[PDB]
């Protein structure tokens, strides 16, 4: 199968470096130019760089000019992006993609789009230290269907995973995308809607798992 | 003079690239095609790929899809064969072949062929050969010369500056594990002539500008 | 009416050259000769001003800079022989300008074609858009390409980094009858 | 540096509708434009290249047209797997620029949000930080406005919002807004409320609490 | 791809006979896109026949061609001495334009046993720290021959290399050269060096030896 698998992303302090790799299979690697495209959280895709089939031609977005270097190893079917002097605005999910080659009268025409994309690899440029989240209860109100949840506050880096009653409770659960606070730590809320009658007759436990800090926190949400 | 002339011999280190040229003459290059075929020493013919001179469209074999690119230049009526990331396995002779054509029509086969280009790939360095005598044992006897440890191919051997040709066997060279070549050239002569006929083998190795005339002696 | 013929959004390929017919209207070829925008302004049979003819034809197409010299009477080459031939007694003008910023694409443009093979030369003002497989050998092609069986059209593959001789040029040929 | 604009920014469609998305370029780009479909958590998928060339595997209900500065993406009969964000990309010159995108949303009936307010927990206050959370649950359309008022004083610059993707069951959205104060400021006031205005609400809905009670 | 297979491997025939070579294709190929080539030692391939049955320019009319689809034939009515070389068939209709593995047409001959000679390493080479013992098998037919090195009756393995000449244009025989390579130290540790030759023309293996010194 035609497939692109990128790797090498992670957390890195500003000004430091990272090297992304892209493993291709299922097509003749040296017949195709290759692109690097990134997508910041909540934004659209941004083309970063492209390299020709033999590596002789390289183009870059102005934002990365002089800091990024694209390269390829045709003997290993591998594409590389060398990222130096990284900035906060470099934080994004990085895809490698294969060039669209338009054939007219048996002649190949290059740089016409991207047809085969990888799954993406995440890089996060931050000076923040790894930290597990504090899990605070959002207790259900006395008389105000009721709503309860957990506030998953002040953690770095992404992501957390939130379950309710160890995954048994899925009906009515809403775990929101995280916000990045001015402190550099993320905050997140996971809520659930339940019948008001079950509040005195049902435990609700939210389970917050944060692999980067090696922490798993379970909070019992109960009325006041 | 419907001709197809190729580049000279090439000797490159592993991991480099070679670009063999092939220039047309006699016919109108612009409307023909050029295929490339390689032949390892003592092996069969292997089709690499072809190119249509007018358009530049190429077709390659599966085994050369990764390291060969064929081009042409109608201004200099020449076709090229670029071979990247060389290795010992690439050591072979490469041929170019084309049908001759006028301004509108072509021959129905590959009838014009180039002289061939030998490409040697190894880590060895240029070195002249050491020539040792193969002395005749004490009605016909055999003597010769041992042309040992040279690089690259080839060497040329003659006997008595070309006077002695009957009964001479110059063997094709073998590639030793040291990376250098060894070659032996022998001749059978009547046993009577051993004491009254000097036998000299003439070894010339152009890549090293080596000219050795070695006299073979009955001990 | 020249405004929509010269400054058109897209031109035709040289093998499928387009002809616009202009009979009896307003014209001022003085602002065109004085323009450095036009890399070529050459007239034949009439010197480049305000004469009168019954009709004007506007043939337009795109070639590359090295080929603009072929758009003239008594010329030979890919364009003159297989794409667009001007007669020896041609009475008109040929105008061209560099259209790299419009018709060139990074990686190569695939929209402009030119005829690469043809068994005989075009008559003056002949238009050939056939896509029959060119039989270069004696063996008949049966619609399939291969050895001595080539597609007759080829793409220019215009790129902005190309040499100016290989960059696209939009050509307008005015003939007066 | 060729810019690209798309219109509209969002579309609310049903299964079977004809949907047309347009892409405007800041300069002529001939036929060198492509269209991409992207779903949450997935890489963009190429649908059309060269203005009107359907990528292999794409259903023929997708079509594309245009030339120069204006281009059009048409979905003849929208199918459930077509609700996504669509991007247009030009390829005349580097850098390859994308459009801002057009989100194809599921049209449904106006549902008012259920509003819940949550005071900061006693454990969090012991950390010296207070977070008040306002939940807007299962509403449509997505457009909603939350205003925080602390003793009837309208807040600004001290809150953050987050919206869920459109729900796979009832096609509604959910919103969570968090007001963040220090424990010092939180204990200086009594009434904490979030005022919610939404299309399903004939008048702003307010959920409040008195600190401690 | 289309695999082209040729037969026979070696065609041992007398000058003046009729030669017949075969070329097979893994699938049916157009007759107008098959060629035959001839290659002599140290030369480029030469086109003989194309379009299965179309003689090339300058090729003698004794060269003929036939076949269709998967089986093709190269007939030589009367074999001349300038015709003993290798012959290839290539199809150039469907890409890739694959070749056959070749057929060697050699002059058939009567069995001739080799004349065997052994050569001790020269005193000049021993000064360099290496010894090369050479065994010459002179003018024999058929080509197949076997050489074994024995050093004080110890059969050697992995330290010898062979080389065979092309068939002689005058007596139609072959010659072989085998070189045993030992260091000067290992060479002086033993006394009797011999090469045993096995060949069809010999009623029993022939051994040629020398005594290190005398
Ligand atoms: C260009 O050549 C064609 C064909 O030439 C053939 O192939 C050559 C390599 C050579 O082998 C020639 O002897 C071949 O004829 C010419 O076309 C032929 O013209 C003759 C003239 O009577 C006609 O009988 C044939 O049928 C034609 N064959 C084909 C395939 O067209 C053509 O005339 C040559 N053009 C010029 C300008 O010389
Ligand atoms: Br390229
Ligand atoms: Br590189
Ligand atoms: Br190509
Ligand atoms: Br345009
Ligand atoms: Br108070
Ligand atoms: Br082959």
């Amino acid at each position: 199968q035609v497939q692109l698998v990128e790797s090498g992303g992670g957390v890195v302090q500003p000004g430091r470096s990272l090297r992304l790799s892209c493993a291709a299979s299922g097509f003749t690697f040296n017949n195709y130019p290759l692109h690097w495209v990134r997508q910041a959280p909540g934004k659209g895709p941004e083309w970063v760089a492209v390299i020709s089939q033999d590596g002789g031609n390289k183009y870059y977005v102005d934002s990365v000019k002089g800091r990024f270097t694209i390269s390829r190893d045709n003997s290993k079917n591998t594409l590389y992006l060398q990222m130096n002097n990284l900035r906060a605005e470099d934080t994004a999910l990085y895809y490698c993609a294969r060039d669209v080659v338009v054939v007219v009268a048996a002649r190949n025409h290059y740089y016409n789009g991207m047809d085969v994309w990888g799954q993406g690899t995440t890089v996060t440029v931050s000076s923040a230290s790894t930290k597990g989240p504090s899990v605070f209860p959002l207790a259900p109100s006395s008389k105000s269907t009721a709503a309860l949840g957990c506030l998953v506050k002040d953690y770095f880096p992404e992501p957390v995973t939130v379950s309710w009653n160890s995954g048994a409770l899925t009906s009515g659960v809403h775990t929101f995308p995280a916000v990045l606070q001015s402190s550099g730590l993320y905050s997140l809320s996971s809520v659930v809607t339940v019948p008001s009658s079950s509040l005195g007759t049902q435990t609700y436990i939210c389970n917050v798992n944060h692999k980067p800090s090696n922490t798993k926190v379970d909070k019992k949400v109960e009325p006041k | 003079q419907v001709q197809l002339v190729q580049s000279g011999p090439e000797v490159k280190k592993p991991g480099t690239s070679v670009k063999v040229s092939c220039k047309a003459s006699g016919f109108t290059f612009t409307t023909s095609a050029v295929q490339w075929v390689r032949q390892a020493r003592g092996q069969r013919l292997e089709w690499i790929g072809w190119i249509v001179v007018g358009s530049g469209n190429t077709n390659y074999a599966q085994k050369f899809q990764e390291r060969v690119t064929i081009t042409r230049d109608m201004s200099t009526t020449t076709a090229y064969m670029e071979l990247s990331s060389l290795r010992s396995e690439d050591t072979a002779v490469y041929f170019c072949a084309a049908p001759h054509c006028n301004s509108t029509s072509c021959y129905d086969a590959f009838d014009i062929w180039g002289q061939g280009t030998m490409v040697t790939v190894s880590s060895a360095s240029t070195k002249g050969p050491s020539v040792f005598p193969l002395a005749p044992s004490s009605g016909t006897a055999a003597l010769g010369c041992l042309v040992k440890d040279y690089f690259p191919e080839p060497v040329t051997v003659s006997w008595n500056s070309g006077a002695l040709t009957s009964g001479v066997h110059t063997f094709p060279a073998v590639l030793q594990s040291s990376g250098l070549y060894s070659l032996s050239s022998v001749v059978t002569v009547p046993s009577s002539s051993l004491g009254t006929q000097t036998y000299i083998c003439n070894v010339n190795h152009k890549p090293s500008n080596t000219k050795v005339d070695k006299k073979v002696e009955p001990k | 009416p020249f405004g929509e013929v010269f400054n058109a959004t897209r031109f035709a390929s040289v093998y499928a050259w387009n002809r616009k017919r202009i009979s009896n209207c307003v014209a001022d070829y003085s602002v065109l000769y004085n323009s450095a925008s036009f890399s070529t302004f050459k007239c034949y049979g009439v010197s480049p001003n305000d004469l009168c003819f019954t009709n004007v034809y506007a043939d337009s197409f795109v070639i590359r800079g090295d080929e603009v010299r072929q758009i003239a009477p008594g010329q030979t080459g890919k364009i003159a022989d297989y794409n667009y031939k001007l007669p020896d007694d041609f009475t008109g003008c040929v105008i061209a300008w560099n259209s790299n910023n419009l018709d060139s694409k990074v990686g190569g443009n695939y929209n402009y074609l030119y005829r690469l093979f043809r068994k005989s030369n075009l008559k003056p003002f002949e238009r050939d858009i056939s896509t029959e497989i060119y039989q270069a050998g004696s063996t008949p092609c049966n619609g399939v390409e291969g050895f001595n069986c080539y597609f007759p059209l080829q793409s220019y593959g215009f790129q902005p980094t190309n040499g100016v001789g290989y960059q696209p040029y939009r050509v307008v040929v005015l003939s007066f009858e | 540096d060729i810019q690209l604009t798309q219109s509209p920014s969002s579309v609310s469609a049903s299964v079977g509708d004809r949907v047309t998305i347009t892409c405007r370029a800041s300069q002529g780009i001939s036929s060198w434009l492509a269209w991409y479909q992207q779903k949450p958590g997935k890489a963009p998928k190429l649908l059309i290249y060269a203005v009107s060339s359907l990528q292999s595997g794409v259903p023929s209900r997708f079509s594309g047209s245009g030339s120069g500065t204006d281009f059009t993406l048409t979905i003849s009969s929208l199918q459930p797997e077509d609700f996504a964000t669509y991007y247009c990309q030009q390829a005349k010159s580097f850098p390859f620029t994308f459009g801002p995108g057009t989100k194809v949303e599921i049209k449904r009936t106006v549902a008012a949000p259920s509003v819940f307010i949550f005071p900061p927990s006693d454990e969090q206050l012991k950390s010296g930080t207070a977070s008040v959370v306002c939940l807007l649950n299962n509403f449509y359309p997505r457009e909603a406005k939350v205003q925080w008022k602390v003793d009837n004083a309208l807040q600004s610059g001290n809150s953050q919002e987050s919206v869920t993707e459109q729900d796979s069951k009832d096609s509604t959205y959910s919103l969570s807004s968090t007001l963040t104060l220090s424990k010092a400021d939180y204990e200086k006031h009594k009434v904490y409320a979030c005022e919610v205005t939404h299309q399903g609400l004939s008048s702003p809905v307010t959920k409040s609490f008195n600190r401690g009670e």
